């Protein structure tokens, strides 16, 4: 309720930008989780971290 | 020192233009990212770095906070970045920099590093197939899918030879090879019999999951021995100061019976009497070490050579396949430049490409002899567009449903000119064979919808969050209506006696958090829910009357 | 009721203490039921 | 809520099950209706006024 996803008229929506920033962090953390699960070469994991 | 004279001139006149910084930048730095990082470095003093000649009042109105410690550490920075030229923090630029350091590969270098991968996994399979309990698990697995508990031609990839009868032929080959070796252990040709037993498995073709199961199951049976090798050395050399030449000679090389340890409780040393500290500890490791010997058909030092064949062969090929992965990083960046502006950031498209690039290498077959830049281009076409499908919109759309819009975006653009002015929605029921409703909900779906710092604007610098109203709150007219209804019931229920008001307080949830049922209220008074239903309907009819419902009838919205 | 407000650095154990779970997927809502 | 399960059992009138998001004149303005235009989607048929 401090970064809401309010349903507007006609099917349209409206979010806050913190949703995009938290989505970026969750994406990069899940991908880094896989890249350290995968024993990847160190340069792409350096770039991921 | 020139940027120090820029600091001194800015604090000496109260402002900086773009001309003064651009005249006091050094000669070595070029592009506009680092110089406006320097503008931020001088701008949070703040000496008011703006475009033109500033006004007259707005140096006395604009303020200089906070002197001087932020300016002290900024002087520490700005007098020290006058030396190196290669400093930026952007992962895209530094990624280009640390990506150019890896050269490409030839065709011949690619296939020979591929055969380095092939002989590396061959050395891994040489270390795997040199162990018997994997093939005992292979026996019992073929036994359990002889009942077809799994699918065997999916459990293993047939064999490297399509047909279950030839899959029965090579498994009838196994159980005959297994009994001419294990039954004739009693040690001249028995290890040569395990040798012929090892040879017949390396032409069996399996699934990596049914391969990786026996690898990791002996991995926990390997580091347990490496825990045992820790269990001795953590408690001999430092616990008691037993010298490691007693560890190099007595344990290392023998490792098997109870003679390397428990005979050293009479070396007439401090550490020899100190083995009573660890005599009962490693007696648990004196059995569980030989328990592993009861689970291999060999000795512990022969297990130390088996996984060291496994580890070094894995460390060769995984480094070899990453040497192929690092080589084709220039390929992936060329692909992700074509998929860029469809929502996701540039570094995210690339890092999903190297994920498929690592997975393309694991399934690449150079025996087909095609180039690798044709195989991995399929996976990066998948994995970039899949993460564009999965992880780009704030509302996640399933992958095929994106392809429904993408086909609709590709078709309705084409019928914008092939039809005339506009394409109608009901016309799109004709072209694509979606019947006017599974085409309509495709266009109902929004697109990364709207920010709520969206400027309306020029009202009070008001944003779109200022005008969205909450409907799920409680308006204080309805709430005091609800509160006065609570007391208006309490006065109408003050007109009832002990029993009938109480059932009407526990048939509904009046000051109790149920709403008991007809039998449950009749459970309290041992009535079979019929008189309870009547005495509810008696009291309900009792509240039906005028000058009994003169306050409550007004409480209904009429 | 509180009489003072104290500022500090958040302990990682304290950040897990405020939490009511872990966010693992970057999905927001259901896209169909808006759930 | 409770005290509605008792009130709607007395008069027996059901929950309306639909809500009344309708268009009304805003507060204060008294005027004369001089046009009404009904625009319909093509999938929706019409009504009598349309």
């Amino acid at each position: 309720d401090l970064r809401p996803l309010v349903p507007l008229d006609g099917g349209r929506f409206a979010t806050s930008d913190l949703n995009d920033l938290y989505r970026r962090v969750i994406n990069r953390n899940n991908r880094l989780k896989r890249l350290l699960d995968l024993a990847a070469p160190d340069i792409i994991v350096r770039n991921e971290k | 020192s020139q940027l120090k004279l820029l600091v001194t001139r800015g604090k000496e006149q109260g402002y900086l233009t773009y001309a003064e910084v651009n005249d006091h930048l050094p000669e070595d730095i070029v592009d506009s990212d680092q110089i406006e990082d320097i503008i931020q470095m001088i701008n949070d003093m703040g000496i008011q770095v703006m475009e033109e000649a500033p006004d007259a009042d707005d140096l006395m109105l604009a303020e200089n906070t906070a002197d001087e410690d932020a300016a002290e550490a900024a002087a520490q920075v700005l007098s020290s970045v006058e030396s190196e030229i290669g400093r930026t923090t952007d992962p895209v630029r530094m990624y280009m920099r640390e990506m150019g350091t890896v050269e490409l590969l030839t065709r011949e270098g690619e296939i020979d590093i591929a055969k380095r991968i092939e002989d590396g996994i061959n050395q891994v399979q040489c270390s795997v197939a040199e162990y018997p309990e994997a093939i005992t698990y292979l026996l019992e697995q073929y036994d359990r899918v002889e009942a077809e508990e799994a699918r065997l031609s999916d459990l293993i990839t047939g064999f490297v030879d399509i047909d279950p009868e030839l899959a029965r032929e090579k498994f009838a080959e196994l159980r005959a090879q297994y009994v001419v070796t294990r039954d004739t252990i009693k040690h001249a040709t028995a290890q040569e019999e395990i040798l012929k037993l090892s040879e017949v498995f390396k032409q069996f073709r399996l699934v990596p999951k049914q391969f990786d199961y026996l690898v990791n199951s002996m991995r926990v049976m390997m580091d347990r021995v490496r825990t045992q090798e820790r269990l001795i050395m953590k408690l001999c050399v430092e616990q008691c100061k037993m010298p490691k030449k007693n560890f190099i000679t007595l344990f290392t090389g023998n490792e098997t019976s109870d003679t390397w340890f428990n005979a050293a409780i009479a070396m007439n040393k401090p550490w020899s009497e100190k083995l009573h500290d660890v005599s009962e500890e490693v007696h648990r490791a004196l059995q569980k070490l030989q328990q592993i010997e009861e689970e291999t058909g060999l000795t512990i030092e022969q297990v130390k050579d088996i996984n060291r064949r496994m580890s070094i062969g894995e460390a060769k090929a995984r480094r070899a396949k990453k040497e192929m992965v690092e080589a084709n990083l220039r390929l992936v960046i060329s692909i992700a430049k074509k998929y860029t502006n469809r929502g996701l950031q540039f570094l995210d498209l690339i890092q999903e490409g190297n994920i498929g690039l690592m997975k393309a290498v694991d399934k690449f077959e150079y025996r087909r002899g095609y180039k690798f830049s044709t195989y991995a281009t399929w996976w990066i076409r998948q994995a970039i567009t899949r993460s564009i499908a999965d992880q780009a919109r704030t509302i996640r759309i399933p992958v095929h449903m994106i392809e429904t819009i993408n086909k609709l975006n590709r078709i309705s653009r084409q019928m914008l000119q092939e039809m005339g002015r506009e394409p109608t929605p009901e016309e799109l029921a004709e072209r694509m064979l979606m019947p006017e409703d599974k085409i309509r909900k495709v266009l109902k779906i929004a697109k990364e919808p709207i920010s709520m710092e969206t400027p309306i604007g020029d009202d009070e610098d008001s944003h779109l969050g200022d005008f969205i109203e909450d409907t799920t709150l409680e308006l204080p007219l309805d709430s005091a209506t609800t509160e006065s209804l609570r007391a208006a019931t309490h006065d109408v229920l003050a007109g009832l006696t002990a029993r009938e008001a109480k059932v009407l307080r526990m048939r509904f949830g009046i000051d109790m958090n149920t709403d008991y049922t007809l039998e449950e209220v009749g459970k309290q008074f041992d009535v079979t829910r019929e008189r309870i239903r009547q005495i509810e309907a008696k009291a309900l009819r009792k509240l039906r009357h005028p000058s009994r419902s003169e306050v409550l009838r007004s409480f209904l919205d009429d | 009721e509180f009489d003072a407000i104290k500022i500090a650095l958040a302990s990682p154990d304290m950040i897990r203490s405020w939490s009511f779970g872990e966010v693992k997927k970057p999905e927001t809502i259901n896209y169909r039921t808006f759930k | 809520t409770p005290e509605e399960k008792l009130l709607r059992a007395i008069f027996g009138e059901k929950a309306s099950d639909v809500k009344d998001s309708s268009l009304r004149v805003p507060n204060g303005v008294s005027g004369t209706v001089i046009d009404v235009q009904v625009f319909t989607r093509d999938g929706v048929e019409k009504d009598k006024r349309a």
